[PDB]
């Protein structure tokens, strides 16, 4: 319905109607078809109806593991934690994949491939940038393949998840860069404050030398 | 010739042997065809024979960095498009907190 970086449109009153009606095991395919929601893979504003409410703890407890995991964990948690959640398809469970790795190169200014086909589990070049060009393909990654530093090169990344509450750290961090640029552009402004200002007493002074020059 | 291309269009260098068993055909034969494409012109970028990787024109610096400075106040507006977009509960709650407050 509405329209910004997310999943295919329909999910947001596509899923509150569903977990509003569907529920227990319409609740169970509720979230399967939930599942294939990549810019959306957490639900805080969507679990904040008590049908997600009991979608998680319910039956699919195991879910709302899963659904934190977007928001928090990792698909190399999946790769540890492979009976925890929820089953998965090999497409979403790349999907996971790409949780951890749009988080990494988030992270990064470019994750090396290693990184990946490690804590990804990914064994070697073909299926490690299949997943990369898709990822990218996706329109996620900016940015290229950075073989030399055999890493991806990263100029943009769209948001992955709603990603549960770093939503402190979040604006704290946005302080930080925020005040970080600032101090950077009034360094200048004093620095301005310093030149031309000092353009302007030392015209002034060698205009009083060249004034008195005369008489 | 399209699947050289498609590898040009989405890198910024890769190897002889990188390129070779990426597109299934034999690292001294990925520089063959990859020098001529681009001597067809369609590839682009420069060749290192002696280290053995087909650099494409890699385009990325500071500079670069600065149109993606303005790009990161765009991204600052795609930020809001996942408080908009990612999640229900993080829609409505984030447009409260990160929009309202």
């Amino acid at each position: 319905m509405a329209g910004e970086q997310k999943p295919s449109s329909n999910l947001l009153e596509q899923f509150i109607l569903l977990a509003k009606g569907t529920s227990g095991s319409a609740l169970t395919a509720l979230i399967s078809q939930v599942l294939e929601a990549p810019g959306v893979y957490v639900f805080g504003e969507l679990l904040e109806l008590a049908n997600v409410q009991e979608l998680a703890e319910g039956a699919n407890a195991a879910y709302l593991q899963l659904l934190n995991l977007f928001a928090y964990g990792t698909y190399p948690d999946y790769i540890a934690n492979k009976e925890s959640l929820p089953e998965l398809s090999t497409a979403q469970q790349n999907k996971l994949k790409h949780l951890t790795i749009v988080s990494l190169a988030s992270r990064m200014k470019c994750i090396p491939y290693s990184v990946l086909l490690k804590d990804l589990e990914m064994r070697n070049l073909r299926e490690l940038e299949d997943l990369i060009i898709e990822a990218v393909y996706t329109d996620i990654i900016q940015g290229k393949l950075d073989q030399r530093n055999q890493l991806l090169e990263v100029d943009f990344c769209i948001g992955r998840d709603i990603r549960k509450k770093d939503l402190s750290a979040i604006a704290r961090t946005l302080q930080e860069w925020c005040v970080g640029c600032e101090v950077v552009l009034s360094g200048i402004e004093e620095q301005v404050s310093r030149a031309n200002q000092h353009k302007e007493q030392q015209l002034g002074l060698k205009q009083q030398i060249e004034s008195e020059v005369a008489n | 010739e399209h699947n050289l291309l498609s590898a040009s269009k989405l890198y910024n260098n890769i190897t002889f042997e990188e390129l070779g068993a990426l597109l299934e055909i034999p690292a001294a034969k990925a520089e063959k065809i990859a020098s001529q494409m681009i001597t067809e012109g369609r590839m682009n970028g420069f060749i290192d024979q002696i280290d053995g990787i087909v650099h494409f024109e890699t385009r990325e610096a500071l500079p670069t960095w600065d149109k993606q400075i303005q790009s990161l106040c765009f991204q600052v507006n795609n930020l809001l498009e996942k408080i908009s977009q990612t999640a229900p509960e993080w829609t409505a709650q984030a447009m409260e907190a990160q929009m309202a407050q």
